[PDB]
């Protein structure tokens, strides 16, 4: 064999080795990955809240699936150089907070953020939940100051369904990669856990389409 | 570290006993393990060897076919089965690990005794050497193969026994080990090696072993003692 | 017979050209990380041990009678018989395996593993080696018409209802059940995937999704144009007493080579007309 | 006749 | 007042601008010219290093070049034997965001980092048979890009939040810290003698800087957009850059100016990494386009293409006694070129 | 604040027009020559014999 007995130790740790690495591999192979991106209060902290340094790590599990989520909020640096780094996570996590239109106004920020994660290289086929939250707060403010402040050529009636139906239609009128991917619209509930069923419901068929792809069917 | 070793006692010819050896200190899992043996009047002999997670055992041919060695990695305990006693002699417990630029042989265990009612060949040709303190000692030990290999090691080590310890290694393939002085020095050809000592000292005093690992089983040399 | 005895060796080359190179692909540019490529593997191997089996036959039928000895005869039943109801249960297993991954996503990724698949294979290639016993217990030479003898296979007492009972007992196991199963899980995966949001929706979403009940109904109609002719014919021949000519001779030599024309098609099916093997191709060729 | 996979 | 200091920060960098112009009086070209070419070089696989799961982001070979480190996108930090591709350790990381890995010159230790923003120390040879972490280094407030032991007891480190500091590893302190820079540092190097060093940010600036004064000596200007690479020459009069705009440039620490420029016109995407031969005439870049390209340091011509790689490659590194090269790549594979 | 960042500034430039500054064309003759007593122990410019070259087989 042209080998020593310290040799052929070395290669059996070696071995031994490789089986704990794959191991390992087919372990953490199986596991949910979701990253969690939002404007300054707009309610991240909540949901994070509900649901269960530069990087906090959130890991839980639901319906025998386990999930981790990932928010980079706090890095306040250039996000170009590290966000090529989260490709290949299931889904992105997006909040925008209604209240925050009065206040130039956060919305036309929020607005901006969402276009410009949306039409990113690295998310092509990368499915986008969209929230939106503080709708108590939205609907007393709404009775008091219209909301055609923020949108001048808005002429619809000062109701909730109206107004909210015309935000959501301005978000997804963002889009433009509505072949691969499809954007998920929710309305934050306090008291409730509609959101990680809303979540898991979501990542299910993005599971299925990653098993139709890898059975080759599709 | 510690390495305890338990069992002995007087046993009939034509018994079984079973010795243990308890592992504390450092991660037991990841080491093989020895079974070294020494006769009240003779040398160091080899009795048998386990592979880490298992996958290896080899035995001696004077003693194969009536031995059994066996570990409980959850345990970190050692074990050796002997049956149909002819065997008085001493047992010591050996740790060694295996890798590039590791340290085989590195640690030795207290021993235990038990009394009953095609080979790479070891010679020391020098014996009772006088010594002062001051002078400069120089030791040979020789080899019927040569212990070069195609990869370039040279397959030597050193050994110490003060009288009234147990064995400690000084000198590897042929490099010097950690906590030892720098006096000792190592040098050799293929088949003809010397052990040099700078400087003599009064904690130099003992027996000196030469041993190989080039292929098994593995050969321990005769004794060379140093007087004063 | 001549221009019979010139398809016989034309679908063994095709034949062995795509399963030695799918095995290949598979070996080196892929690997064994999908319970999929273990499928496969399995698959192109049984369907390459299949299709050696055809160039001895061509000389029985170029030639009267079988220039062998018995004990050739007698190997060459029983290795063909292996390879085909063993892939016959590899296709099958297959089709079961794509059911539970598309169809239960959740549920069934606590029973999905190597080890499993691994298991699988060795326990299907176990029961059709068991159930294969008819044939290697009772095999060899018999005298036919002609002048000559022919490697085929006698019964004790050489009764009609022995030969009825194997025709009924290769009928039920190797084209109904096989049958009904595919059938069922392909059409509840149609069933399945009509009824996801994102998977259908803009036209794009229909032209991608015609695309898998295109291939689901090729699929299921090759299977019976290669493998009912021969059950057909073979029932017919031993309930009605029938003339010997020379077309029909003919007929039932034409008949058998269509039995291994599906095996030279399994590559094109579920391997060539992969994405995932077809970027695997390209990286070693 | 005609059975299995040869005619005789 | 504010009017005032302008006008004299505008005097005092015209005057620097007249002093560079009136220094150059030759072209390098023109210096390096009637020379005859290096030739073809052409370098194939000798060795593939299996086990990662993930994409590779960095490597670091040891001084006895035998012996490498490596990391991934997955917690894993895997040291591998050379000659005879065998897994010498496996460290797991406490974080899987991971951007750069250093081997000691003594041995003993490796050190890593990322978007956790510490830089964590391991000791390789311990009495007791495993690798422990010994220290953790908690200063910066943007995440790591690089970093490189000076001794056993001393390390640098370079981070997102514009700055670099010195570390004292006993006592787990910053010694000194170097405030110059506008835009995210992307990486240093040091000098042979360890006296120096220089480091490249998104401004695209480059600056060189004195270990015991903690104060910046020099500055270089030139490219286009952010420089992401950069490497010491080894005489140490030198260096060289290379920058999203998909060109690479040389400097001199003397004539402290632009000496030469490596572009193609069909070469479209940015440059990762970069490193030096042993005799420095080898200049040797990994790109955006799955390839490898080697480029003549006193000339400006191709010199090879090591296409081996099925995505984007992401570091390379030469040995001391320069005998083997090393690639990783997004598809978590490593190669060994000859 | 501005002032104090402005006046920083101008004492860096200050500070850095001082250095003293070669032509070039010494530096590129030195740069140029120092790898024509290295070119010779250089493995990647010239390959090494099978028997020395440790990643042979």
């Amino acid at each position: 064999c042209t080998l020593s007995a310290e040799d052929k130790a070395a290669v059996e740790r070696s071995k031994m080795i490789d089986r704990n690495l794959r191991e390992d591999g087919e372990k953490a192979a199986k596991e949910v990955k979701l990253l969690l991106l939002g404007a300054g209060e707009s309610g991240k902290n909540t949901i994070v809240k509900q649901m269960k340094t530069g990087i906090v790590e959130t890991h839980f599990t639901f319906k025998d699936l386990y999930f981790k989520m990932f928010d980079v909020g706090a890095q306040r640096s250039e996000r170009k150089k590290w966000i090529h780094c989260f490709e290949g996570v299931t889904a992105i996590i997006f909040c925008v907070a209604l209240s925050d239109y009065d206040l130039m106004n956060r919305m036309h920020a929020s607005m901006k953020l969402f276009d410009s994660i949306c039409n990113n290289k690295w998310f092509t086929e990368t499915s986008i939940i969209l929230f939106l939250n503080k709708k108590d707060l939205f609907e007393e403010k709404i009775k008091r100051s219209p909301l055609t402040i923020c949108y001048p050529e808005y002429t619809g009636s000062n109701t909730y369904e109206e107004a909210a139906a015309y935000i959501q239609c301005q978000f997804e009128d963002l889009n433009r990669r509505k072949d691969t991917k499809e954007i998920y619209t929710h309305f934050t509930c306090s008291t409730d856990t509609k959101n990680v069923q809303f979540v898991f419901d979501a990542v299910t068929d993005v599971i299925i389409k990653n098993n139709l792809k890898e059975c080759g069917l599709y | 570290v510690q390495l305890v070793e338990s069992g002995g006692g007087l046993v009939q010819p034509g018994g079984s006993r079973k010795l243990s050896c308890s592992a504390s200190g450092f991660a037991f899992s990841s080491f093989g393990m020895h079974w070294v043996r020494q006769a009240p009047e003779k040398g160091l002999e080899w009795v048998a060897y386990i592979s880490s997670g298992s996958g290896t055992i080899y035995y001696a041919d004077t003693v194969k076919g009536r031995f059994t060695i066996s570990r409980d990695d959850p345990k970190n305990t050692l074990f050796l089965q002997m049956t149909s006693l002819r065997d008085t002699a001493m047992y010591y417990c050996v740790r060694s690990i295996y890798y590039y630029g590791s340290s085989p042989f590195d640690f030795w265990g207290q021993g235990t005794t038990l009394t009953v009612s095609s080979d790479i060949v070891m010679t020391q040709a020098t014996s009772s050497v006088p010594v002062t303190p001051g002078e400069s000692v120089s030791i040979s030990c020789r080899s019927s193969k040569s212990l070069l290999h195609s990869n370039g090691n040279t397959y030597l080590y050193w050994f110490l026994q003060r009288p009234g310890q147990s064995p400690q290694l000084l000198i590897y393939r042929m490099n010097l080990a950690s906590g030892v002085p720098d006096r000792f020095s190592g040098s050799g050809s293929g088949t003809a090696f010397t052990l040099t000592i700078s400087r003599l000292e009064a904690e130099d005093v003992g027996v000196y072993y030469c041993m190989q690992h080039l292929e098994y089983p593995l050969t321990f040399g005769a004794g060379t003692k140093l007087e004063l | 017979n001549a221009v019979l005895t010139f398809i016989y060796f034309v679908v063994c080359i095709i034949g062995l050209c795509g399963n030695t190179l799918v095995i290949y692909v598979i070996l080196r540019y892929a690997k064994m990380k999908t319970i999929t490529n273990i499928y496969i593997l399995n698959l192109a191997i049984a369907d390459e041990l299949f299709m050696l089996g055809l160039p001895f036959l061509a000389m029985q039928v170029a030639l009267v009678h079988w220039p062998f000895g018995k004990a050739i005869c007698r190997v060459v039943m029983t290795v063909d018989g292996i390879n085909q109801f063993t892939s016959i249960f590899c296709l099958t297993v297959m089709s079961i395996d794509r059911y539970l991954a598309v169809v239960h996503p959740i549920k069934s990724a606590k029973w999905r593993r190597p080890r499993t698949a691994k298991m699988i294979t060795m326990a299907v290639w176990g029961v059709s080696l068991l159930v294969i016993l008819p044939i290697m217990i009772y095999a060899g030479l018999r005298s036919n018409q002609w002048g000559r003898s022919s490697c085929t296979i006698n019964w004790p007492g050489e009764s009609g209802a022995w030969y009825t009972g194997f025709i009924i007992y290769t009928f039920i196991l190797g084209f109904l059940v096989p049958l009904t199963i595919i059938c069922l899980c392909y059409l509840f995966i149609i069933i399945k995937v009509k009824s996801v949001r994102l998977l259908s929706g803009s036209r794009e979403k229909d032209r991608n999704l015609r695309k898998v009940t295109r291939m689901v109904s090729i699929v299921v109609a090759v299977f019976i144009f290669c493998w009912l002719p021969f059950y057909i014919f073979n029932v017919s021949s031993v309930s009605m007493a029938i003339s010997p000519t020379p077309a029909l001779k003919g007929m039932f030599d034409f008949v058998v080579v269509l039995t291994y024309a599906n095996s030279c098609a399994n590559p094109i099916l579920y391997a060539f007309l992969s994405d995932n093997f077809k970027k695997s191709f390209q990286n070693v060729l | 006749x005609c059975f299995x996979k040869t005619c005789x | 007042e504010l009017d005032q200091l302008r006008q004299e920060a505008e005097q005092l960098k015209n005057q620097i601008r007249d002093a560079r112009k009136a220094c150059a009086d030759a072209t390098l070209s023109q210096i390096t010219n009637n020379i005859d070419p290096v030739g073809r070089i052409q370098m194939r696989t000798r060795r593939t290093l299996r086990g990662h799961l993930a994409k590779i982001y960095a490597m670091h070979w040891g001084t006895d070049s035998r012996l490498l480190v490596s990391a991934s996108q997955d917690g894993k930090l895997i040291i591998w034997d050379s000659y005879t591709t065998n897994k010498v350790h496996a460290i797991p990381l406490r974080s899987s965001w991971v951007m750069t890995c250093a081997y000691a010159p003594s041995g003993n230790y490796v050190a890593c980092g990322g978007l956790d923003n510490i830089c964590s120390i391991y000791n390789l040879k311990t009495r007791e048979g495993n690798v422990r972490v010994s220290r953790e280094l908690a200063g910066h407030t943007g995440y790591l890009s690089c970093c490189r032991f000076l001794d056993d007891n001393q390390i640098v480190t370079s981070s997102g939040d514009t700055t670099c500091a010195l570390w004292d590893i006993e006592t787990g302190q910053q010694t000194t810290t170097f405030t110059g820079h506008t835009g995210d540092v992307m990486s240093l190097s040091l000098a042979p003698d360890t006296r120096l060093f220089v480091s490249g940010a998104c401004d695209a600036s480059a600056k060189l800087w004195d270990v015991r004064e903690g104060m910046c000596r020099q500055t270089f200007t030139g490219h286009e957009s952010d420089i992401n690479a950069i490497c010491f020459f080894p005489n140490g009069n030198a260096f060289a850059t290379g920058s999203d705009d998909a060109t690479c440039r040389l400097f001199d620490l003397r004539a402290d100016q632009e000496l030469m420029t490596y572009s193609h016109d069909n070469i479209i995407c940015g440059i990762t990494s970069v490193s030096f031969s042993k005799s420095g005439r080898l200049l040797l870049a990994g790109y955006d386009d799955f390839n490898c390209n080697v480029w003549d340091a006193l000339k400006a011509d191709r010199a090879g293409v090591l296409a081996g790689h099925d995505n984007r490659v992401s570091c390379l590194g030469v040995t001391d006694d320069g005998m083997a090269v090393a690639t990783g790549s997004w598809d978590s594979f490593l190669k060994i070129w000859n | 604040a501005s002032i104090a960042q402005a006046r920083k500034l101008v004492e860096q430039l200050k500070m850095e027009a001082n250095i003293d500054r070669i032509k070039v064309s010494k530096a590129a003759a030195d740069l140029m020559a120092y790898c024509e007593a290295h070119a010779k122990e250089d493995p990647l410019l010239t390959p090494v014999p099978a028997s020395e070259n440790p990643f042979r087989e």
